[PDB]
């Protein structure tokens, strides 16, 4: 036996106790049962389709506790972008890189509602906005524009528990050999330079770590604050800046207080010297004469150039 | 859901935003809390400077996950 929640026209999903060879019929039918509706007017659509009367739910693809939305009068579950999975980053509970769930919503009332006319190809198909399209079965709803989204696996998630996919990190199941360790791990980051070059999760933490206390962290105006392949290819930064979650928690902050930084100096602006103040200025590109200013900054005015407190005249 | 808007200084204020929320109406809030003009704020996520068009969802900014604010002087 299993539990399915049911969201029945964007009500509060409750729990029905189902068989692994439960038709989805008979789902439909408990829940007229319970809804005082007749069973025939029901319709079941879970991972972007619409769930057939004779399907059992271990044939759709239906995981413990996951979720189906029921409304009025190719499978999600089995998309191979490129075992081979997808994986995220989970915040929690497993605050940690965890195998994920593809799924999908309608853009325009964010219910799971939305039927695929063709399923995703590529992560292009999943990731640009508004690329694939569908209908929202939800009744009042004209949307057609999909939204996907991104679950945890490891355990029960609810409808709006999402976590960000993690799309260069891939099950390593022919044994690619780590680029740096030359071991064998999974599963793997891939980077998307020319050769495809690809390192374990376990030296790639240490890539991130070693760089960023280094401040050898790339500043890329369009892209943000980065690194490449380990092997120095060209072309190569990383673009999803959610992959520096491997670097764990503390040291995720202080990736973002640097990167910050580091745009900051790019966009040609000054740190305040204060000490216990370092705010980020982006004062004229003309002016010597910076002030640190209603309760963002400490009211230090300073000379950007000597970075002492402003003073007529040449520095020193 | 709840986001952070952190300075460099670590000064931190708290959001209730929706992933669909532009980056316009995250400054906004922070001036609905904190009285900093839009025009002065530039906000960064990872080391990329936000774009006013632009939603949290297109940065794939998640609940809990922080923004860092630095200030534009005009005066210088
Ligand atoms: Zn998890
Ligand atoms: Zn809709
Ligand atoms: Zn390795
Ligand atoms: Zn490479
Ligand atoms: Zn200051
Ligand atoms: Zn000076």
């Amino acid at each position: 036996p299993m539990i399915v929640f049911v969201r029945f026209n964007s009500s509060h999903g409750f729990p029905v106790e189902v068989d692994s060879d439960t038709s989805i019929f008979q789902l439909k039918e408990v829940v007229a049962k319970r809804q005082g509706v007749p069973a025939d007017q029901l319709r079941v659509i879970f991972a972007g389709k619409e769930l057939r009367n004779d399907w059992t739910v271990q044939n759709c693809d239906l995981d413990q506790q996951s979720i189906v939305h029921i409304v009025q009068r190719q499978s999600l579950t089995r998309v191979d972008l490129s075992y081979n999975s997808f994986y995220v980053y989970c915040k929690g509970p497993c605050q940690r890189v965890q195998p994920g769930k593809l799924r999908v919503q309608c853009s325009t009332c964010r219910q799971a509602t939305l039927t695929l006319t063709q399923g995703p190809s590529c992560w292009d198909d999943v990731l640009i906005p508004n690329r694939m399209s569908g209908e929202c079965q939800s009744p009042h709803c004209p949307g057609t524009s999909a939204e996907f989204f991104f679950k945890c696996g490891a355990h029960p998630t609810s409808d709006k528990e999402t976590s960000v996919a993690l799309h260069l990190i891939a099950t390593n199941s022919r044994n690619i050999t780590c680029i740096t360790c030359t071991d064998v791990r999974s599963p793997v980051l891939v980077f998307q330079c020319n050769s495809r070059h690809v390192i374990c999760l376990d030296c790639f933490h240490l890539y991130c770590v070693t760089r960023l206390n280094d401040r050898q962290f790339v500043h890329d105006p369009q892209l943000g604050y980065s690194l490449p392949c380990v092997a120095g290819c060209p072309n190569s930064l990383i673009k999803e800046l959610h992959h520096f979650r491997i670097l764990g928690e503390e040291q995720y902050n202080r990736y973002q207080q640097y990167g910050a930084e580091e745009c900051v100096l790019q966009m040609g602006g000054v740190l305040c010297p204060r000490p216990g103040c370092g705010a980020g200025l982006l004062p004229e590109p003309d002016c010597r004469k910076v002030t640190c200013e209603n309760g963002l900054g400490c009211g230090f005015a300073f000379c950007r150039e000597c970075k002492e407190a402003y003073h007529e005249g040449e520095c020193s | 859901m709840q986001i952070f808007v952190k300075t460099l200084t670590g000064k931190t204020i708290t959001l209730e935003v929706e992933p669909s929320d532009t980056i316009e109406n995250v400054k906004a809030k922070i001036q609905d809390k904190e009285g900093i003009p839009p025009d002065q704020q530039r906000l960064i996520f990872a080391g990329k400077q936000l774009e006013d068009g632009r939603t949290l969802s297109d940065y794939n900014i998640q609940k809990e996950s922080t923004l860092h604010l630095v200030l534009r002087l005009r005066g210088x």
